[PDB]
RNA sequence: UGAAAUGAGCGGAGUAUUUGAGCUGCGCACGGCGGCCGCACGCACUGGUUUCUUCUCCGUGAUGCUCCAUGUUGGCGAUGGAAAUGGGGUGCCCCCACCCGUCUUGAAACACGGACCAAGGAGUCAAACAGACGCGCAAGGGAGGAGAUAUGCCAGUACUUCUCUCGUACUGAAAGGGAGAUGCAAAAUGCAUCUGUGGUGUGCACACGUCAAAUCCGUUUGAUUUGCCCAACACC
RNA sequence: UGCAAGGCCGGAAAGAAAAGAAUUAGAGGCACCAAGUGGGCCUUCUUCGGUAAGCGGAGCAGGCGAUGCGGAAUGAACCGC
RNA sequence: UAAGCCCAAUUAGUGAUUGCCCAUUAUUCCUUUGGUAAGGGCGGAAACAAAGGAGAAAGUGUAGCCCUUCCGAUGUAGAUGUGGCCUGGAGGUUAGGACGAAGCUUAUGGCGUGAGCCUAAGAUGGACCGGCCUCUAGUGCAGAUCUUGGUUGGCGUA
């Protein structure tokens, strides 16, 4: 016998295969398979870890955030080069805040039908992830991008929400309910806004 | 359905996953909300503070409806013009009409920077969209 | 017949084939070189100790030896019933298993870990003998995270990349020296895994003073060795 | 046909693997059923008791599912399915299955004999 | 214990293995036994002296 | 009936069964709030001071950048 | 429209050529030389496929799926050697023009029916003179027309 | 015990020395069945037709230090009831 | 059993190179007494010699992706009331071997339930909420009820939506208010502009270089600089 | 121009020498959702109450419980593993 | 003249430093299975009929695409996985049956680690029913002083 003390604490649970059952996340995931073991490039390796993950954690993102970070980007950018093609391994949504965006080249797994109308009525064009590896077979001149998740409803009640310095929301039908002893000094107590860590 | 549930794979392990020593009784801590602050005192105050006492003044006889009062902001103001309307429109020239009422909002907010200059019909505006929408070109309409 | 892709791959591993045979003659010519040299200082320091000894003792002097450098350390006793610090000493020496062994560096750090453990091991000064024996029968390296047996000096050369460890005899020579990459050959090994000692043990219970088997026993830990190796 | 040749198969264990004290008891059938009782002998694994199956008892992957003969059954029901068998005719046999009657089965023997399938369960000559 | 393997490892142990058995030469032992002991004892008497 | 009522026995195995997790860096969850205050509102006012120095810099690092 | 690649998706556990019976999965798809249930061996699957059949006598015909009208069935499928006493090489040739990657296959194909037509000539025979050994005192003549 | 190795103790072997010397080899059990089963050379030589047989195994390794020797039988272990019977110990393969 | 014999072992060539042992040169180290001695065969000159002791030098990619198939000598086996091997059955031998289920710190227990067999026999359905995972659409999603007409066979499917709901805003006990950035400035509702991360630290990819290693010389695999930094975290 | 604090601009960094001058079967962080437990008992050292107990109560650590195998004839916990 | 106690050896003042016997341990070999697994191959290489064969799937999981390599493998309560087993019905798709379906019987073999599957034989039966994908549920028994029916030793006894 060998000593391994909690050798299971080191063990790590990654996906290795996809539980969607979409035949053409599939053939994604065979196309990009192939690219990722046959090539250097750590685009195509990203695009693959991230392809088999659940919806769940290919956050959305918004057509805005996109056209901001190429903005950030195209500053401090020659401008003898081209814009980079703005890669998501998810959904591109449409944003209403933002009527004004320049022509942009996105790869995405979906676009919302307002995102693509978009899109294409601003001058850019909407691409498909068998196009990208067509044109940047290694992800050369390409901006990956993840949307957000940190604003989830889910992220925002998560925790107890009665520990000092907590500010989750708790799990609760009516509002009105649970505003008493425990959330205001004059009904016993009230819990903590903050607290150092 | 039945097939993938526990039970299934419960089938010959005698204790269908509640133990030996604690059996699967029927009411082990009361039922529903019983003891809340007997006995349930830790998990009512850790995740659900507030939940005892009273706060405030009553409104006996509630009705939802004089009270209806939709909000939406000046940033947001695009979802309620015709595509082709957004483009025709400028400052200084002639602007696209919301009406917000039949939209089903009742008051002009004012988050963010307005998209398309416009004259909007708002039974209630805040001082800061007022202003705002009128430095971008536009204005507000009272209405009922 | 074979298109431009298949003649392309044929012209480029006949190549390597080429390139393959020049590295491995120019590698076994390295190691010859560096074997002979090692060899020639192994002599002539012990050489140099019989002179010297020699000389303090015509005299009615003493010749004090060098302090041992290295030492060799095998586990004696199985994982049960070990207290949390002798535990986390043991790994830390790698010995996780009975009659696992390894190399350790004999300064103040290393000797008060293998005293903290002392009832758990056997250990001593290893002769170039028990090194050479350790490392060309029983010697494995960790490629890639697998136990991997030295069948070759390309694969020690691969492993190490460095132009001091090329070849058996240069592990061999850092480990027996101490040499400035000791630390960096026994980390690459994996920890060496032995039989039980033919002929038996005395008392695996008690000290070697005492009649037992897990003391420090200075240089009769080869003879103990080479029954296990 | 002869069969593709293998290695030697070693079937690791050749006793069943049987319900504990099923002898005892007339209504207990001798299928496995892994012993849950809290003071089990056998369960505990107590050196004289019955032994528990498990994965170290696995099968050879080259040999497993090989019949004595050196073919691997495949079950066929019509002429038309030895068509599927007529290739790899080396390596897979065909067993007709029991409800095949006894005149459906003459065509098949027929016509398996013709294309040199091995049948399993044919006719002896 | 392997040839094939040692020698793989170890290019130089074929001459090892010749200066062993040269070591273990009946001849040649006896004469360096005597030529040693002569020799030491030269050394320790011009030493002592 | 009467029955044990302390032992710490086993608990500081359990606790090292994930191990005691060391500390924090300090460089991190390092929040001034309820330190001494006014030193808190003078080193206000040189952030805000600093924030707006940061944006200044990187306009002239656009300008310059432009002019190449 | 749709790839092999998204067909071979959809049917590879469901489909009604695949036979899984035992723990074996076969097929009796028409165009497969094999009967192995790979995307490779698939003829009705593939855009272009060619499968080695027997013929009348010891011929062997070769069928051909060009892919120029797979979306139409009557003339997806087209005969194209129905020779006898062609070298295994020849059908392996007439089979590579589509499909070089069935080549080994098709071409064992070939000395495969070669081998089988032999041996039902000569097993017909022996049966033959068995029979005329033998009675038979019931005889089922088709009607004729 | 371990039904796989024999132990055999043979006349006048009384010492791990002679043990040694009979390593490597060939040890037959002769008993005796009912019925007459098949022989090597039944057909040859039809004298040999006996309820006689044989078990045959071969010397692996000295037992102890008092001339036991350690014996493998072919394929199977010997039968119990040749506890305490006779064993033939063979002088082939031979060294001398 | 040569269906890759990778070799000191196979096949070719040479009678030599060189590694110890010897006894020797110059210093330098090394030991006494303070440069004079010695020097045990230490280091460098890979010194000289060779008195004796070794053998040394070349060679085979996979145009093999995988698996399976090749010797010698007898015995038995020549188509049968058969020879083999495996499986199955019963007895015997030598070793092993406490009664299951359960509660319990602890059961073989003088702890309880346990004559046999058949059939029957226990985590279900509904509602509310949450998390994970699948699917659609997305700043919007979706009904429900009900109508319409294919529709007079058909409790299904196809179609509609006026609304309704929960989300795009949340705060205050309420009256009631209600969230962009940058710039200038500092007006108790301040002006202008708007293609834009509020700032800072840490931070994928990618883009510029730069190293080290390995290279079949094409490349690739680790790190690192600078820029932007996506997600995210921490301070503002 | 000193002290404090936040930044910016640079320089230097055996990336930690030498003196016994570490080692690692040495990827750190961050979450989410749940089960069973919440009668213990034994041993080693340290012990408190008791004349004492196979008694009662604690500290540290290993165990049995949940675990057989080898050994002490036999034994949950001893030795070995 | 221990087969007892204390001490000390390993074939004995000879010429050196392993007497011997037993583990689910150690080392090593073979096989399985699972990884926080590690690498290769996968563009059919060229030719090749009967009187060297076959295979080669871009793949979590299968009879696992195929090959190589390393490491781990026990476990109550408990958690989770499984092209894991099984049963009654439904939508599909493929079959079988009077030349004998279901059921039932077994020194009745074969396959699987196993749940089980499949064949054979009925000197059984008499009319329905198997496989595969998906859907669905009143879906798996050894014990509850368990329910109902039948049997049973005690017993040719009291
Ligand atoms: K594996
Ligand atoms: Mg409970
Ligand atoms: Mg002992
Ligand atoms: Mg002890
Ligand atoms: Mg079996
Ligand atoms: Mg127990
Ligand atoms: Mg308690
Ligand atoms: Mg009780
Ligand atoms: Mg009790
Ligand atoms: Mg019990
Ligand atoms: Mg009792
Ligand atoms: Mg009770
Ligand atoms: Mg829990
Ligand atoms: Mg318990
Ligand atoms: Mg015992
Ligand atoms: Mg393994
Ligand atoms: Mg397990
Ligand atoms: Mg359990
Ligand atoms: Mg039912
Ligand atoms: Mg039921
Ligand atoms: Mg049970
Ligand atoms: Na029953």
């Amino acid at each position: 016998g060998v000593d391994l003390t909690g050798i299971s604490k080191k063990s790590r649970v990654i996906r290795h295969h996809t539980y969607s059952t979409n035949p053409y996340i599939k053939l994604l995931i065979k196309l990009y398979k192939f690219l990722a073991k046959r090539t250097s490039s750590g685009f195509n390796k990203v695009v693959y870890q991230r392809l088999i993950k659940s919806r769940s954690n290919r956050a959305p993102i918004s057509l805005s955030r996109i056209a901001v970070v190429m903005k950030r980007k195209a500053v401090f950018t020659a401008k003898s080069k081209a814009a980079p093609i703005a890669v998501v391994v998810g959904d591109v949504l449409d944003d209403v805040r933002m009527a004004r965006i320049p022509a942009m080249r996105v790869c995405a797994l979906r676009f919302s039908k307002s995102a693509r109308q978009s899109i294409v009525a601003a001058g850019g064009e909407c691409l498909t992830f068998d196009q990208l590896a067509m044109i940047a077979p290694t992800g050369k001149n390409t901006y990956l991008l993840r949307g957000r998740k940190s604003g989830r409803e889910s992220v925002r009640h998560f925790g107890a929400s009665g520990v000092p310095g907590s500010h989750s929301k708790p799990y609760a039908t009516n509002r009105g309910k649970e505003t008493k002893r425990g959330r205001r000094t004059g009904r016993s107590y009230k819990r903590k806004a903050f607290r150092h860590v | 359905p039945t097939r993938f549930k526990k039970c299934r794979h419960q089938r010959g392990s005698t204790f269908c996953g509640y133990g030996r020593v604690g059996k699967h009784r029927k009411h082990e801590s009361g039922r529903g909300n019983a003891g809340g602050m007997h006995h349930h005192r830790i998990n009512f105050d850790k995740y659900h503070p507030g939940y005892f006492g009273k706060l405030g003044m009553d409104h006996y006889h509630r009705k939802k409806n004089p009270m209806w009062k939709p909000t939406i902001n000046l940033n947001n103001l695009s979802r309620l013009i015709a595509a082709e309307e957004a483009a025709k429109a400028a400052k200084g020239g002639t602007l696209p009409v919301v009406d917000l009422q039949s939209s089903g909002y009742a008051k002009l907010l004012g988050n963010g920077h307005i998209q398309v200059p416009c004259i909007v019909k708002a039974r209630y505006v805040s001082k800061l969209a007022d202003k705002k929408i009128r430095k971008a070109g536009g204005a507000v309409v009272l209405q009922a | 017949k074979r298109a431009a892709f298949k003649q392309q791959q044929t012209e480029s591993f006949k190549k390597a084939v080429v390139a393959r045979k020049a590295a491995k003659a120019a590698l076994k010519k390295t190691a010859y070189l560096r074997a002979r040299k090692y060899s020639r200082e192994y002599r002539g320091a012990e050489k140099k100790l019989v002179t010297l000894r020699r000389q303090a003792a015509s005299h009615g002097n003493y010749y004090l030896e060098a302090k041992p450098k290295v030492a060799v350390v095998t586990r004696i006793r199985g994982i049960a019933k070990v207290n949390p610090k002798q535990r986390k000493i043991l790994q830390l020496l790698r010995l996780r298993q009975i009659f696992n062994t390894v190399f350790v560096k004999m300064n103040k750090p290393m000797e008060n870990m293998l005293r903290a453990v002392e009832p758990y091991i056997a250990y001593g000064y290893p002769s170039l003998a028990t090194v050479r024996a350790m490392v060309y029968k029983r010697g494995y390296l960790k490629i890639n995270g697998q136990r991997v047996k030295i069948t070759d000096n390309q694969m020690i050369k691969d492993k190490y990349n460095n132009v001091d460890i090329v070849c058996a005899e240069d592990m061999v020579n850092q480990i027996y020296t101490c040499g400035k990459h000791f630390r960096t050959v026994t980390h690459g090994m994996w920890p060496f895994k032995l039989a039980p000692p033919a002929g038996g043990m005395r008392q695996k219970r008690r000290h070697f003073v005492e009649g037992g088997d897990y003391g420090n026993r200075d240089t009769l830990i080869n003879r103990f060795l080479a029954r296990m190796i | 046909v002869k069969p593709t040749v293998s290695k030697a198969i070693v079937k690791k264990r050749t006793k069943r693997f049987t319900r504990h004290r099923y002898e005892l008891f007339p209504q207990l059938s001798s299928s496995w059923r892994k012993p849950r009782g809290e003071d089990s002998p056998v369960r505990r694994r107590y050196k004289g008791q019955k032994a528990m199956p498990n994965k170290g008892y696995g099968s050879d992957r080259a040999t497993k599912y090989i019949t004595p003969s050196g073919f691997r059954n495949f079950p066929i029901n019509n002429v038309e399915d030895l068509y599927m068998l007529v290739m790899q005719n080396r390596k897979y046999a065909g067993v007709i299955s029991h409800t095949v009657g006894a005149r459906k089965r003459k065509a098949i023997v027929r016509k398996a004999m013709e294309l040199d399938v091995r049948l399993a369960n044919g006719n002896a000559k | 214990k392997n040839r094939r393997l040692r020698l793989r490892l170890n290019p130089y142990v074929k001459r090892e293995t010749a200066a062993a058995k040269g070591m273990r030469n009946v001849a040649n032992r006896d004469a360096r036994r005597k030529a040693k002991l002569a020799r030491v004892t030269k050394a320790k008497k011009a030493a002592t002296k | 009936a009467k029955s044990k009522n302390h032992t710490n026995h086993n608990q500081s195995s359990k606790n090292h069964r994930n191990g005691i997790k060391g500390p924090v860096p300090l460089h991190l969850h390092n929040s001034k709030r309820g330190s001494w205050l006014p030193a808190l509102v003078n080193a206000r006012r040189v952030r805000k001071h600093n924030q707006k120095a940061a944006l200044k810099k990187r306009r002239e690092r656009i300008a310059a950048f432009a002019a190449k | 429209s749709h790839s092999v690649d998204l067909q071979w998706v959809l049917v590879r556990q469901n489909s009604r050529f695949l036979q899984k019976r035992g723990g074996i999965r076969m097929s009796n798809d028409p165009f497969n030389n094999n009967g192995n249930w790979t995307k490779r061996h698939c003829g009705f699957l593939n855009e272009k496929a060619a499968v080695v059949k027997p013929a009348k006598g010891g011929a062997i015909c070769v069928t051909v799926k060009d892919g120029s009208s797979n979306n139409k069935p009557r003339q997806t499928y087209k005969k194209t050697v129905h020779a006898a006493g062609v070298r295994a090489s020849d059908v392996s040739r007439a089979v590579a023009a589509v499909r070089p990657d069935l080549a080994d296959v098709s071409f064992r194909r070939a000395r495969r029916m070669a081998c089988i037509a032999s041996r039902t000539a000569k097993v017909a025979a022996a049966r033959k003179a068995r029979s005329e050994k033998i009675k038979f005192s019931r005889k089922s003549a088709r009607a004729k027309r | 015990q371990t039904k796989q190795t024999a132990l055999v103790r043979v006349e006048n072997v009384n010492t791990r020395e002679d043990a040694t010397w009979y390593v490597g080899k060939r040890v037959c059990y002769v008993y005796h069945g009912k019925k007459v089963k098949r022989c090597v050379r039944w057909s040859k030589a039809p004298a040999r037709r006996s309820t006689t047989r044989a078990l045959w195994g071969r010397v692996t390794r000295p037992h102890g230090n008092a001339g036991m020797m350690r014996v493998k039988f072919n394929g199977a272990s010997v039968p119990a009831s040749a506890i305490g019977r006779r064993i033939r110990v063979y002088l082939y393969p031979s060294q001398i």
